[PDB]
């Protein structure tokens, strides 16, 4: 019969509805910048994904900061470049400043306004009580945008969250994982990082939405709360899904495989076995029980669930009493 | 040395 067809509960058809020109990032022609108009000055971070490097635009004496595009396939460098500039503008969305090309090796390169190099990770273990509301306030207004604009980024983790606790900004980055949401599509799993995959990725249930970043940020709500980093755990893909189970409980597990037809990968039944739902009040200890409240535990039990279609929306997920101190303080 | 010298 085949796995059970999946859309999205919001935002279903607005890429259907564009024009073909917003979402055929391989028709997209690349203005390019002026190179010589800025100079290197240090290195933020490495990694098989980009070279980020720290530069100051020499024409406004302004910092910036460049990213070293790796001579991966230009399908992917146009979709990347396609969606910063569909996003240019949004709430907490980095915006792209400009795009040059090395003279001698032809390498893209894509500059950004200037950020703080500290990323969520290394402040929100640290975080208040008001802070982690405030702070998720703010991610939520960069999902529910880009949502709305057809794009899901398919890879929430606090690396690509920067932060100035300062100013109490907050900007959403690195949107090469990031896809045009298209009904009845079916993605690649190999998305996002290992500790943020959502079930349908270890599931391999290729028709996901939206829904994708709201466990992923499921994930990053449970690791501040309960002061644990990460919440889920996993030594490898399959054993992720074996620390999901141990929390959520195998029997809701086997009912979303049921409903969506889902063929589980015959490996996974030698290392599950049954676990029993366990309640969200067994992870609070002295050091976290000051940042989880009723209100914490409803919004997150209403965040990392199996079934995607039953996950919060961003839209809905601004609306829970979770966050009326904090609306009612703009 | 780096897009400028
Ligand atoms: O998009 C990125 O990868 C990015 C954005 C700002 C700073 N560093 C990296």
């Amino acid at each position: 019969s085949g796995p059970v067809p999946s859309r999205a509960r919001v935002y279903t058809d607005v890429n259907t509805h564009r024009p073909r020109e917003y979402w055929d990032y391989e028709s997209h022609v690349v203005e390019w910048g002026n190179q010589d108009d800025y100079q290197l000055v240090r290195k933020l971070g490495r990694g098989k994904y980009s070279e980020v490097f720290e530069a100051i635009n020499i024409t406004n004496n302004e910092k910036v900061v460049v990213k070293i595009l790796k001579p991966v396939k230009k399908k992917k460098i146009k979709r990347e470049i396609k969606i910063l500039e569909n996003l240019r503008g949004g709430p907490n969305i980095i915006t792209l400043a400009d795009i040059v090309k090395d003279p001698v090796s032809r390498t893209p390169a894509l500059v950004f306004e200037h950020v703080n190099n500290t990323d969520f990770k290394q402040l929100y273990q640290t975080l208040t009580d008001y802070d982690i509301r405030f702070y998720m306030y703010e991610i939520l207004k960069a999902l529910d945008y880009c949502h709305s604009m057809g794009i899901m980024h398919r890879d929430v983790k606090p690396h690509n969250v920067m932060i100035d606790h300062e100013h109490r900004k907050l900007r959403l980055i690195d949107w090469g994982l990031a896809e045009f949401y298209h009904p009845g599509q079916e993605y690649n799993v190999r998305v996002a990082s290992r500790y943020f995959k959502g079930p349908e990725l270890l599931v391999d249930y290729q028709m996901y939405d939206y829904s994708l970043d709201m466990w992923s940020l499921g994930c990053m709500l449970a690791s501040m709360i309960f002061r644990k980093e990460p919440f889920f755990h996993g030594h490898d893909n399959y054993d992720q899904l074996v620390r999901i189970a141990k929390v959520l409980g195998t029997e809701d597990l086997y009912d979303y495989i049921d409903k969506y037809n889902i063929e589980l990968d015959p490996r996974f039944n030698d290392i599950l076995g049954r676990h029993s739902r366990k309640r969200w009040e067994r992870f609070v200890h002295s050091e976290n029980q000051h940042l989880v409240s009723p209100e914490a535990l409803d919004f997150l039990d209403k965040l990392l669930r199996y079934d995607h279609q039953s996950r919060l929306t961003a839209r809905e997920a601004m609306e829970h009493p979770y966050f009326y101190t904090v609306v009612k303080d703009q | 040395p780096a897009x400028m010298v």
